[PDB]
């Protein structure tokens, strides 16, 4: 249905940037929302039909056009950084239809891009005696921007049970605005399950950074988009 | 005393390109909207025919039916083709009833050729009993149509009650009114050979319950015959009330009118 | 007019929720909507009446006599229905499309721990080094967990993970530190941690 | 054609000569709704009259009021003349003074 191309949108301070909705469906309104973490949705503009738009109580910044019917580009130029959600309206009732959303941060710096180092840390020897069961724990630590997308992998396969992890990432210095994150996640296995050697664990962060189009000087490597994993194998 | 409105829907179809649609609407006894085929809008016949809604309101009722009216007509035609129908008179009732103790109540009833062949029930078109086959494929037809259902439903379940509640507002001292009756007795045709016909006529009054009896005294006459309440123009009643009698017994006889603006102070005519 | 929920709200795995919402302004021709965000996602549509209660597949919306009032009602809540539910008027007339939404409800749906078995054990680092992290699991779900006052440890919130194919759930956080005096007999407040919990031998 | 029309005719005061008045013509209970309906003075047509929207019963059955302003006089005779597709022929229903 709606399309927000990409999932995730990162840029240095003062320069603009505009993100797309793109719906297939034959819906006239069109809204973007505006949501801060732990924050309700704010509207910014709606296009009851093409040619028009309206704000919402938070438009200074924000522009807005509406040419065709099946497209809505926001445009900003205080606050940019947010997740920005896309949605269509259909006649009565009145049901709203959303897209999936883009991520965007911007960074007063781009020295402030750090990707994540990735570290896996294997079972406590009293929980498997204890419960007989094995938790490992991932920690992904040191990374700016917080768009991370993070996997457990057990002999090449994704999985899910058993996996849980943190819905927030952490900042690791609460002060600093550009702070670095931290993300942990757990994948809890049964003892005989991580007894046996031939069990390979690992834990898949992937990182959105800077693109080929950004320029990079420092000596330290250019922190574009990449995957940091780390591994563990099961122990007899 | 109930309020209930009622609006009602007459459209004609002579062939396939002569139609009329044509409507009013009915607050408990009194008309307050008007809806002619030569009109652009439903017109509002009083001032407070609009009820609370605003004019932005108004206005998106206006298109509503507006719309309504164009495409039910070229539906009728279409299922008049689709199932071989010869040229029809269809009639429509909907509206509502407002009754405080949630007890709130609607309708939507659809007739052709003056039988009942479907109504809105819950949330779908639905045939009722003795109405033919062929009705059936077009409630198939119908309930295909998701958005006229759900605006059906709007409408009765909400525009109407709403709308309703605001005319008991804004028209309710009309609503509550009082006009008293007069009356006066005359001779009728004679009804046999030795026999005279009173005839005592009421008119004037409004509200419409009304109670008129021939009477000797205090001995009401069980020969009286009473006939239809008919409306004269300004919203007002008449009434004709007879009695055959013998030749002689007219006299000492007299006619009694009650009605809710007397206020216990009846009329009485005596012959 | 607009409407009012409490801002957040705890209920069990496998038990139904009521979640409450308030228009009191409410007008007949006003649609109640309710819409749900699970985390980092878009809302979705999941119900809307008028005037009569309505029952999707696993959700229902009850209404007051007098409209001034509604129940969103999912039959059987488990973990993944945690999300920020809103309660949304929409005009029937639909003359203003200044579609706006308040903060909702935040629900969090808890894992019915059938044998608690609090513990913190240590994990040590799998390539090599000093590193270490503190692990806080299998807690009842009525624990919460707060975080450091220290600048340099970090603990997480409680989260649950569901091995499905034993039917086993368990609460788990997470606490960490670079620094010398860091050890898990104090990483987490003596506060939240219940009498009970178990600290194996530093070994 | 399916119901024929029923044909009243009342005045809405006592007839008086020389007095204002008002004729009515009032027609019910027929089907279909297609109808011609005219107040007659002396047998001629009346030219300025009136008439309420066409209106329906409970059973689909329509009715109508036709009605017109006059100064009923000894002279003057006064009916309602009806056309419908279940009659042959008008009917005329004449307006009985007393
Ligand atoms: C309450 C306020 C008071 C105001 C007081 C004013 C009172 C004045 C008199 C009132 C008389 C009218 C009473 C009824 C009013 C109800 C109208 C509601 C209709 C809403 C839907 C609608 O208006 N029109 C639909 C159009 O919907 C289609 O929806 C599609 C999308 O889903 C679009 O593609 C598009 O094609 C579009 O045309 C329409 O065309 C037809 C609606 C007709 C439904 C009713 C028919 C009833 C059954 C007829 C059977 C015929 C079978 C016999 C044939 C021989
Ligand atoms: C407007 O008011 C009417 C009447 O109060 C509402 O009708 C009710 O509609 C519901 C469905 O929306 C019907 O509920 C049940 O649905 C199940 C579906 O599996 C069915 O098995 C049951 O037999 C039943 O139909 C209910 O019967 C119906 N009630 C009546 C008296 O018809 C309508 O939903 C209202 N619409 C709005 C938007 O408020
Ligand atoms: C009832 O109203 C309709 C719609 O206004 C009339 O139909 C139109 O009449 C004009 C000219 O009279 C034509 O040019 C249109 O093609 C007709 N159809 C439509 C859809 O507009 C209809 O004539 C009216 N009925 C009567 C009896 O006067
Ligand atoms: C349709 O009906 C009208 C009135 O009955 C008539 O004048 C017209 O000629 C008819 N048209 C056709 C094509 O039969």
């Amino acid at each position: 249905g709606i399309t927000q191309s990409p999932k995730y949108l990162f840029r240095k301070e003062g320069q603009n940037v505009t993100l797309s909705c793109e719906q297939n469906l034959n819906h006239d309104a069109m809204y973007w929302y505006r949501q801060d973490p732990g924050q309700g949705l704010r509207l910014i503009y709606y296009s009851q039909i093409v040619n028009d738009f309206q704000k919402g109580d938070i438009a200074e910044g924000y522009s807005v056009s509406r040419e065709k019917k099946e497209s809505f580009p926001l445009t900003v130029t205080k606050n940019p950084t947010a997740f920005y959600l896309c949605a269509t309206s259909v006649g009565r009732p009145y049901e709203q239809y959303f897209g999936p959303g883009t991520r965007l941060t911007v960074t007063e710096d781009l020295k402030n891009v750090f990707p994540p180092e990735v570290a896996v840390f294997e079972p406590s020897e009293a929980e498997i005696s204890h419960t007989q069961k094995a938790t490992l724990v991932c920690l992904a630590t040191g990374f700016y921007p917080d768009h991370v997308e993070l996997s457990w992998w057990v002999n090449g396969k994704e999985v899910h049970s058993g996996v849980c992890t943190d819905p927030q990432p952490l900042k690791e210095q609460p002060a600093l605005n550009d702070s670095r994150y931290a993300l942990s996640s757990r994948l809890r296995v049964s003892a005989t399950f991580w007894q046996n050697p031939r069990n390979h664990f690992r834990c898949q962060v992937q990182f959105y950074g800077l693109s080929e189009n950004d320029e990079w000087t420092q000596d330290r490597a250019k922190p574009v988009t990449q995957i940091v994993s780390a591994e563990a194998w099961g122990r007899a | 005393r109930l309020f209930p409105l009622r609006c009602l829907q007459i459209s004609s179809f002579a062939n396939s390109s002569w139609t009329r649609t044509d409507g009013l609407a009915w607050l408990g006894e009194l008309q307050t909207h008007s809806w002619s085929n030569d009109s652009d809008t439903v017109r509002s016949l009083k001032p407070w025919s609009q009820g609370t809604f605003s004019d932005q309101q108004w206005e998106t009722l206006q298109h509503i039916f507006r719309v309504y009216r164009s495409s039910f007509t070229r539906d009728v035609k279409e299922f008049a083709k689709m199932l071989r129908l010869s040229y029809l008179e269809l009639q429509v009732s909907a509206g509502c009833e407002v009754h405080p103790g949630n007890a709130s109540n609607n309708f939507f009833h659809v007739a052709f050729q003056g039988k009942d062949i479907l109504s809105f029930q819950g949330t779908s078109w639905e045939p009722t009993q003795e109405a033919p086959l062929w009705v059936n494929l077009a409630i198939q037809v119908l309930n295909q149509d998701k958005w006229t259902r759900e605006t059906v439903q709007w409408l009765l379940n909400g525009t109407c009650p709403q709308f309703v509640s605001g005319l008991l507002e804004s028209g309710k001292s009309e609503l509550k009114k009082q006009v008293k009756p007069k009356a006066w007795l005359s001779r009728g045709p004679s009804p046999g050979p030795g026999r005279l016909l009173l005839v005592c006529h009421v008119s004037g009054f409004y509200p419409k319950p009304v109670w008129v009896k021939w009477m000797r005294g205090e001995q009401e006459q069980q020969g009286t015959q009473p006939g239809d309440i008919l409306p004269n123009a300004d919203e007002t009643w008449y009434l004709r009330a007879t009695l055959d009698v013998v030749a002689g017994e007219a006299a000492g006889l007299s006619c009694r009118v009650k009605h809710s603006s007397l206020e216990g102070q009846d009329i009485v005519l005596y012959q | 007019a607009k409407t009012t929920q409490p801002n957040s709200m705890e209920s069990n795995e496998e038990e139904p929720v009521h979640l409450p919402c308030n228009h009191s302004t409410i007008s007949g021709t006003d649609y109640i909507h309710w819409y749900r965000q699970l985390p980092s996602q878009g809302p979705e549509y999941v119900i809307h009446g008028l005037t009569s209660n309505v029952n999707n597949r696993m959700a229902s919306l009850a209404i007051a006599e007098d409209r001034k009032s509604s129940t969103l009602i999912l039959h059987r809540a488990t973990l993944r229905d945690a999300a920020v539910y809103y309660c949304i008027l929409r005009d029937g007339w639909g003359g203003t499309y200044k579609y706006i939404f308040g903060t909702g409800t935040r629900l969090k749906v808890l894992a019915n721990i059938q044998n608690p078995d609090p513990a913190v054990y240590q994990l040590r680092d799998s390539k090599s080094s000093d590193k270490s992290v503190c692990l806080f699991t299998d807690f009842d779900s009525q624990t919460n967990v707060s975080q450091s006052k220290d600048s340099d440890v970090y603990i997480t919130d409680k989260c649950v993970l569901d091995m499905r194919s034993m039917d086993f759930k368990s609460n788990s956080a997470v606490a960490w530190s670079n620094k010398s005096d860091f050890a898990c007999a104090n990483a987490f407040n003596n506060s939240i941690i219940p009498e009970d919990t178990f600290f194996p031998s530093p070994e | 054609i399916q119901r024929t029309p029923k044909i009243q005719v009342y005045s809405r005061h006592p007839a008086e000569n020389g007095k204002s008045n008002f004729l009515n013509c009032y027609v019910s209970g027929f089907h279909p709704s297609d109808i011609e309906v005219d107040l007659l003075k002396n047998g001629e047509r009346i030219e300025k009259v009136e008439h309420s929207d066409l209106s329906f019963s409970k059973d689909w059955s329509f009715y109508l009021l036709y009605y017109t302003e006059f100064t009923p006089t000894e002279k003057d005779e006064y009916a309602c003349r009806v056309n419908h597709v279940t009659l042959s022929q008008p009917k005329i229903v004449k307006w009985d003074r007393d």
